[PDB]
């Protein structure tokens, strides 16, 4: 257990030390303790900095998407869905993650599985559980294109089944990356030429999500939706950033409104309030 | 967009403002006199709408002063320093004439009771 | 066409008076009083009355 | 005799002759803020003895009909002398108390008083849902009253001695540290609280620390030509107060 | 100012009487507007509670001819906000003579009543006020500008710390980025 | 094969758990949130000829 | 967690199991506005879900005050000039819980 | 380099760049009263930190044809936070000071200042047999102004630069702990006086300790462009003070 | 004299006729209505079971010239409430003389033949009586006040138990308070 | 397992100790034990203040 | 990293139970239901210059 | 109350804030116009000087 650092006492001074007066011009952030400018007692603190660490800071089960599909649907192309694997497309888990500047961790993954049974005229059935499927795809594997396609036979690919009313699916995933680390920023090309595309979209290649009903066709519909959550684990991270201004606008770039820098005030003192009266 | 501000309701004179939720759009303000003082008027204000800003609903209340009535005389004997008006915790001692005999309490004092001017107990007596 | 109350709170030992016992419509802050049922006699520490609160329910009522 | 004595504090002095223990707290003395357990950075103003010293506060008159009167401590010493003075320049304060209660009679008379300290004495209002104005919770050095029948003053406490404005039964109040004045045997009304919160030092005004009430339950009562005037004189000291968070002067 | 560089930029000149001031602030580092969106406080606002001590730096970023002396003071809340330089100077001040080291630090310590404040606003952790004053005056020679520019920095000491993981109320989003 | 360690607990008033690691993969195992320790000299600090803070520091 | 279908003409479904959402909000955080509003993504506030028919929902929650103990009477104001709100709700201040079915709207209503 | 000082008392600190060498007192550094030198007998009040810091008083602005300002210590302290507000409680008191006087210009400005603490400075009367009004010879926080020409103003001070007010040649003022702002080089104006009567303690209203002053005798002199406005800001520090006799409040 | 300060009074004086009494209650501390309200009866409502000694101490708040004697009994059950003064001393009593120690104590033992009774009423667990009886009188010199008052305490002694935890038939409420 | 205290026995007294005679008004509560004011027998106490703390 | 107790059991006529905690945070553990210590001698007795209880402690 | 009299103004410039009644110790800042040039000190204060109110110096000037 790593304490806090303590206060220890001081008295008064009279000499040429002078610990106030710095050089901030020299890309140095001073070091004053409190008991160097005023007068200060014996303080032992049992304060600890826990929480704030990079680990307490970025494992909690955040998020990344919301997937919708249909059991019975006219277009057969409803009936299941797909999800490009980034974590860039909710606000929240993006600014977090973009703190840093190079991140590293094992990933776990929650999916929470809904179900609605949408309007039709024969809305009364006697419906057993539906069973779901979950099927990761690696880059540049084959791809699924019906619900009944013989590609969701997950011979090699990795995929997951859950039935209504059970815990939610959680699998752990490792460090599934072909770099040191996982790059939040990318201040470069893709071809060789400086032509392209730009940023970090070049290193994203992370396959693909797709889910379906393993079930028949019922005689109504039903739509579900699966929420993927990401949870990271086991984190290190380099090079820190400042935290991001203004409001992202898409997934694949860091293009902005400008925004400007704080709130604004009336004044450039303080005083008393003017409000009502006595 | 953001709330605007009413104006700040200062002071009462022998008075409280308690202000719980700030000065803001939607807010409300309450009023309360002390100690031997008597409200007259309002008890709250909201931060209203009030043309093209926003005002008070109501104006500042007052605080009057509560007194006692005239303390009553008794036979055969006087009021030692008899005060032209009795305000809250104030008392009349009475004394008593030569050849009579003071019966109980010698003073009696002004209470406040259903925000009402009343001495709290009856006068005494002098029999001799 | 106000916000009213539901039937005050029917006690097994306390009946309502005679304005109260027919009348329906009970406004916020109206009080109600009870009267001991036969063969019944007062307890004096407690007051057999009911007011009615904002959110359109009675205070509290046990045994009078 | 084990019936007298005497209290030294600054320069003042209180003698009593009819004491008959003088009480003294939760067991606890009051002591100085260790530095394992405080929580503010700059160096404390313990001040001098010229805060740990005697204040007399007004006198109450006990008649045979009086009921019961109260204070409210870190606030009733806020005009007394130098204490006052740095309750207004500082935010967090801290003492501890020695309160002594004293009241005389004959051996002609009888009567029976309550002296307890309560913590955190939280008053109800006397309409129920409605605001209270703190004239009437804390009058400073002047005492509020208790009555009889239930009050009804509009932002005032619900002032019954059977419920002493919080709401329990009166008789259920020894559970903080008391006395009793018997006029029969007594006199020696100390209560020696220490610093009694949650926090290691908090701010003198905005928060009441305890509640001081005198409440007789066997009532004042003299045959005819005995003296009818019985005042009750409370005294109060700091004990080991000091002081943090120096700024400009505070909240009259 | 905010839609500029001038946000950064205090204004300090040279001023036909004294006693004055130059500024001021309430220190709130993700409450108050100032220090808002700062490093410190963007770390701040994803968090509940904090404690500990806070710097502030003070570039004065005028000539080297230009000199004068500022009064740098911290209030403890109780009373209201000081009105003159000599309320001001009954509070945590240093007196800062601009020189050939041309940065000071006024360090701001913890007095409170708790272990931990609330990063948001409440008035039961009320933490006080930073206010500068002009103390004496610029005094600048002949052909040398006088109106000047001060830099304020912010940073936290070595016994900080933050407690309660929240959502930070800067985030917003409205639908899916694609 | 389980290891005992100690549980996060408050101050000025050593309780023990114990984990067993079932999986054979370590990307597996129950993140790490007790690591308390820092080194703030890279980022604050991070100058060369290293200073005194009692110093001038400069001329 | 106790769920009763509601008075309606088509009373007669066919409902799978509700599932139900308690997400607590400490004290400063942003606020739901609706069932299908984007602050229910609970990514740092503690957010419990519950399906219809198993064991009751059940977690521990440290000593959460910023003093030393709770206070069960609190004998003070708000406000440092004695005004204000008098009592024991200036030291609440716990942060609130929103309730909500996880699932989308059914064709008949359920409380 | 020794041009940087650094002085810290209570929760105060003054950083100086252009200081020359701190000034500091008759030798002697002040220290609390002993007790075989010592005349009362009850406990003194070594009150904390809460005294022993910086004050600022009022700015006087430096024109080129002003001639000399003036304080009177203790009695220019008696409004300045807890510090007075112990002198209007106690009857006696004792305090050394640290007097810190700061000035600044640019490099291309002259002129030259002398900071003087002159004990006992018994100033004589403009009209000769003539009382002198007390606001005339202290006027707290708020300087007093010397002139160049003899001054006839009724019940005020004799003030000429060339007699100093007390009648003497105002080149011997060096007799006394002093320094200089040269504007070209210095800021350093410490004095760091200690308790210098002679008794052990002293009445605070009743007596005036010592004066300062600060008499320019190279003028203030620059070219057309340059900051016109120069101020000069003086900040005073109790030391070692302490209390004794506590009373009610005193003279206002 | 519920809705007073005279529930606590008990009054004494001088009687014209010795050989009587002063009051009585039966000794049920949380069902019997005198010592219902008590701090030993309100933690003795949450529990279900009691066992061991009960106190009381009668601090005689009158007169320091008034004198007398009492008669403090307890009278274990199976007979019934004695009506003279020779039946109550029977009992388990102590004879009080009122002087400079103004105060005396009765000490009520563990008589029973369970460990446990019920802290509300059960005839299997009756508990006994508790009467105090004018023994002499109340003797005043002239000019002194012959009605005087009696103050009654009750606590418990180190042997004292509770045992079974249910809800306290005193709290009521109908909705929720808000 | 910390058991209540136990009855001791106890037989005649005529002495100037005086356990009953006590000062109620010196904030005390006084701790008479039933042994001092009847004649008590031996009893081995085995109860147990165990549902009263404060956690149960 | 198991801890053995003894039961809540009856006497006039030390039955073992067994605990292991499970999670890191001693919020988690199960209640302390077994401390039957005591000491009201801060409530009781609660004055200065303690008494004798034979004394008369007056005069 | 000693007063000194108006103060003068000056040529091609205002008074900040000029006061109606000007006591002892008291000053007056002279502002310039847009397209002049400021000559001497800002500011001129209130002295007393054989009983009487007077100015201490002469106003400043704008040339331009
Ligand atoms: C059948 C279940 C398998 C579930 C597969 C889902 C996740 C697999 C992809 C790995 C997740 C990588 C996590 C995000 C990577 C980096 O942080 C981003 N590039 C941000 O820089
Ligand atoms: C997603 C599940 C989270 C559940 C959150 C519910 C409870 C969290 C708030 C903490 C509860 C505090 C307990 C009560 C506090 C004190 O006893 C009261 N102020 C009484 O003084």
């Amino acid at each position: 257990v790593v304490r806090v650092a303590d206060t220890m006492p001081s008295g008064p001074s009279n000499s040429e030390s002078i610990p106030a007066l710095t050089a901030a011009e020299t890309g140095h952030t001073s070091q004053v303790v409190p008991s160097d400018t005023i007068q200060t007692r014996h303080v032992r603190n049992f304060h600890v900095r826990s929480e704030s660490s990079v680990e307490n800071f970025l494992s909690r089960s955040a998020c990344v998407y919301i997937v919708e599909y249909k059991t019975r649907d006219d277009t057969p192309d409803k009936m299941y869905d797909s999800w490009v694997i980034n974590t860039r497309q909710v606000a929240q888990l993006r600014r977090k993650l973009e703190f840093f500047t190079y991140v590293r961790f094992d990933v776990e993954v929650t999916f929470v599985i809904t179900s609605v049974q949408d309007d039709s005229t024969r809305q009364n059935t006697d419906t057993p559980a539906l069973t779901h499927q979950i099927m990761y795809v690696p880059p540049g594997g084959p791809i699924p294109q019906a619900v009944d396609d013989y590609n969701w036979q997950t011979s090699t690919n990795p995929s997951v089944f859950w039935t209504e009313g059970n815990a939610p699916p959680r699998m752990s995933i490792p460090f599934m990356s072909v770099g040191n680390a996982y790059s939040n920023f990318y201040d470069g090309w893709s071809h060789f030429s400086q032509t392209g595309v730009y940023g970090f979209n070049t290193l994203n290649n992370m396959g693909k999500l797709y889910f379906r009903h393993v079930n028949d066709k019922t005689i109504s519909p039903i739509t579900s939706k699966v929420r993927i959550y990401f949870k990271p684990k086991h984190v290190k991270a380099w090079v820190p950033r400042p935290p991001r201004l203004c409001e992202y606008t898409h997934k694949d770039n860091v293009d902005f409104e400008p925004k400007g820098v704080t709130t604004s005030r009336t004044q450039l003192t303080i005083s008393n309030s003017t409000h009502v009266e006595n | 967009c953001k709330k605007k501000s009413c104006p700040n309701p200062g002071e009462i004179r022998n008075g409280q403002i308690d202000v719980p939720g700030g000065i803001l759009f939607g807010a409300t303000i309450s009023f309360s006199c002390n100690t031997g003082y008597k409200l007259f008027g309002s008890t709250s204000s909201f931060c209203l709408i009030s043309g093209s800003s926003v005002q008070w609903s109501d104006p500042l209340p007052e605080c009057r002063e509560i007194y006692c009535p005239a303390p009553p005389q008794i036979d055969n004997g006087i009021i030692q320093g008899e005060r032209d008006h009795y305000g809250y915790r104030q008392s009349v001692t009475y004394a008593c004439n030569k050849g009579f005999t003071m019966i109980g309490e010698h003073s009696i004092y002004c209470t406040v009771n259903n925000d009402e001017g009343e001495w709290s107990g009856p006068p005494p007596e002098c029999r001799g | 066409c106000n916000r009213s109350c539901e039937v005050p709170t029917r006690l097994n030992s306390a009946s309502l008076k005679q304005p109260y016992i027919t009348q329906n419509y009970f406004p916020v802050g109206t009080v109600v009083e009870y009267e001991c049922r036969p063969g019944y006699r007062r307890e004096p520490s407690l007051s057999p009355k009911l007011t009615c609160l904002q959110n359109l329910k009675w205070s509290t009522a046990v045994e009078f | 005799s084990d019936r007298v004595r005497s209290i030294t504090l600054g320069n003042s002095t209180i003698t009593t002759q009819e004491s008959a223990n003088v009480v003294v707290g939760y067991g606890v003395w009051p002591d100085y803020l260790s530095d394992e357990e405080a929580t503010a950075e700059d160096q404390p103003t313990q001040p001098d003895v010229a805060t740990c010293r005697f204040y007399t506060l007004d006198s109450v008159s006990w008649m045979k009909e009086s009921q019961g009167w109260w204070w409210k401590f870190p606030d009733a010493l806020r005009d007394m002398g130098l204490f006052g003075q740095n309750m207004q320049y500082h935010y967090l304060g801290r003492s501890g108390y020695t309160i002594h209660v004293q009241c005389n009679a004959s051996k002609f008379h009888q009567g029976c008083l309550l002296v307890v300290c309560v913590p955190e004495a939280e008053m109800g209002a006397a309409n129920i849902n409605e605001k209270i104005n703190r004239e009437h919770l804390s009058n400073g050095e002047v005492a509020n009253t208790f009555s009889g029948t239930k009050s009804s003053n509009t932002n005032d406490v619900q002032q019954a001695v059977f419920n002493a404005g919080m709401g329990v039964a009166v008789g259920n109040l020894t559970i903080f540290p008391h006395q009793w004045i018997n006029l029969r045997t007594n006199n020696c009304a100390t209560i020696v609280m220490p610093y009694i919160n949650s926090v290691p030092m908090d701010n003198m005004f905005r928060h009441y620390n305890f509640t001081l009430m005198i409440i007789p339950f066997a009532k004042l009562d003299y045959a005819a030509g005995s003296s009818t005037y019985i005042p009750i004189t409370v005294t109060v000291a700091p004990m080991c107060a000091e002081y943090n968070g120096l700024r400009l002067a505070g909240h009259q | 100012n905010v839609n500029s560089l001038e946000a950064y930029r205090i204004p300090v000149h040279s001023v036909t009487e004294t006693g004055a001031q130059v500024f001021g602030f309430t220190l709130q580092p993700g409450a108050d507007t100032v220090m808002e969106r700062t490093l410190l406080g963007e770390i701040l606002n994803y968090y509940a509670n904090w404690s500990g001590s806070i710097k502030l730096t003070f570039m004065y970023c005028g000539s080297a001819m230009a000199t004068g002396k500022f009064l740098l003071a911290y209030s403890p809340p109780g009373a209201g906000v000081p009105k003159n330089r000599r309320e001001a100077m009954l509070g945590t001040h240093i007196i800062w003579d601009i020189g050939l080291q041309s940065s000071c630090v006024l360090c701001v310590p913890w007095i409170s009543q708790t272990h931990y404040r609330f990063v948001s606003k409440d008035i039961y952790t009320d933490a006080g006020f930073i206010t500068c004053w002009y103390q004496t005056s610029i005094v600048v020679p002949a052909e040398v500008q006088n109106q000047s520019v001060i830099l304020c920095f912010v940073s936290a000491c070595n016994d900080f710390s933050v407690r309660l993981l929240r959502d930070s109320p800067f985030v917003r989003q409205t639908a899916f980025y694609q | 094969g389980a290891q005992v360690s100690t549980q996060k607990t408050g101050a000025h008033e050593i309780i023990h758990y114990t984990n067993i690691n079932y999986y054979k993969d370590a990307a597996s195992n129950s993140a790490n949130r007790q690591d308390f320790t820092q080194d703030p000299g890279k980022f604050t600090e991070p100058v060369k000829d290293i200073m005194v803070k009692s110093l001038p520091a400069l001329n």
